[PDB]
């Protein structure tokens, strides 16, 4: 029902914290119903200790105490990587950290679990949609997880990959 | 598949 936050809607650029600048990268990408939007994507398959963040801008609470994320993402299928290392990932953390007001900086909250609190390891359904970019197939997969009980002026969300091939296409943070 | 994400490099 209410939303708090929903990248999709964004009227300029993102503005994300990405560490480090390497991994993940603002582009523009498409819907499910092929608008054009902002997306953060990451595909550092041939690095490795890979531990790449992306955090969204301070979000209000706004009475609310249970928070619903759904996220619209696609994931690259290390199968389908050409001459791909072992390594390949297909999953990524989801993590929240709440605050009194807009602490963040380049450094704080450390980029870590503990002070982020991990809500979830994320990964692709087998409900989606698939069409032909052709001959590039854009599969976009949805999932929801939620959190709670929230108690402070607002907060962040995370998002950590550690050696994949994806795309985060959107973002809607909600409530009720 | 998401043959359009593109490695880095």
């Amino acid at each position: 029902e209410e939303t708090l936050m929903d990248s999709t809607t964004a009227t300029a650029e993102l503005g994300w914290m990405v560490h480090p600048p390497s991994g993940w990268e603002e582009v523009s990408g498409y819907d499910e119903n092929m608008n054009t939007i902002r997306t953060y994507q990451v595909c550092n398959v041939f690095e490795s200790s890979q531990n790449n963040w992306l955090r969204t801008k301070f979000i209000r609470r706004r009475g609310a105490h249970r928070i619903h994320v759904e996220m619209k993402f696609s994931v690259r299928d290390c199968s389908s990587i050409p001459s791909v290392p072992g390594s390949c990932k297909e999953t990524f953390n989801l993590y929240y950290y709440e605050a009194d007001f807009d602490s963040a900086t380049k450094t704080f909250p450390n980029w870590m679990e503990n002070p982020w609190v991990k809500v979830d390891t994320i990964a692709a359904d087998e409900s989606f949609s698939q069409v032909d970019l052709g001959g590039r197939v854009m599969k976009i997969n949805t999932e929801v997880r939620s959190f709670g009980p929230v108690s402070r002026s607002g907060f962040y969300l995370a998002f950590q990959d550690y050696g994949g091939c994806m795309s985060l296409i959107a973002v809607r943070v909600f409530y009720r | 598949s998401n043959e359009w994400i593109q490695p880095r490099l």
